């Protein structure tokens, strides 16, 4: 048996499989992306994030 | 107030935001787009551990950056 | 589509082979975690409406 899509990958820096990597990739994550910290909204431009 | 780039058309005097309040200004004397964003602001949390045990108490401010405030930690949760 | 299985009372169907599938189900778990500033919501920038 073969399960070398659902076992992690090393090579990744986050240690997720193919099919995960798919899954998260699939998924917009959209509003809260990685973090909004203060001081990255203290800088605007014309089209402002939600 | 920060200095802007948003074109201002000029007939135009205030730039409105998606919940109707004002973001951007034309200063009347100089007639340049001023940004205004709010000041920094969040919630506050007590890391203490039991009133019977001992009084040491850890401050996390949630969602802000540590420069904009001794043990100063950075968590991506908040300054600690 | 309409069937009818060929029912006899001396009759019967046996499989004679077989097949592995691997399907897919997808459950969400936990949501986004929210918090609110009810005051600066309500009022904002206003000593007097605090
Ligand atoms: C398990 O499946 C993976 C993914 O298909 C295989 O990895 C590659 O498979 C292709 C098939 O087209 C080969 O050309 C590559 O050489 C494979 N890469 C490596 C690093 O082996 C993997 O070989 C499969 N393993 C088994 C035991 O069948
Ligand atoms: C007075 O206002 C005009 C525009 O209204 C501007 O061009 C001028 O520079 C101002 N003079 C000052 C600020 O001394
Ligand atoms: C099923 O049983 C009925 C009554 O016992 C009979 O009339 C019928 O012929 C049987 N079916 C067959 C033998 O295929």
């Amino acid at each position: 048996f073969n399960f070398s899509q659902i076992l992690p990958d090393p090579s990744k820096p986050s240690k997720r499989s193919f099919i995960e990597d798919l899954l998260f990739n699939k998924v917009t994550l959209a509003d809260a992306g990685f973090i909004k910290q203060y001081g990255d909204c203290l800088g605007d431009i014309a089209a402002r994030d939600l | 107030l920060t200095e802007s780039n948003k074109k201002f058309l000029p007939f135009q005097q205030f730039g409105r935001d998606i919940a109707d309040t004002t973001d951007a200004v034309r200063d009347p004397q100089t007639l340049e787009i001023l940004d205004i964003t709010p000041c920094s602001f969040g919630g506050v949390s007590v890391i203490t551990p039991g009133t019977n045990t001992s009084n040491q108490v850890a401050v996390l401010y949630q969602g802000v950056n540590c420069t904009e405030v001794s043990n100063v930690f950075q968590t991506r949760a908040g300054c600690l | 589509a309409e069937n009818s299985v060929a029912y006899s009372n001396n009759s019967i169907a046996i499989p004679t082979n077989f097949t592995i599938s691997v399907t897919t189900e997808i459950l969400p778990v936990s949501m986004t975690k929210t918090s609110v500033d009810c005051t600066m919501y309500i009022c904002g920038d206003s000593t007097e409406c605090s």
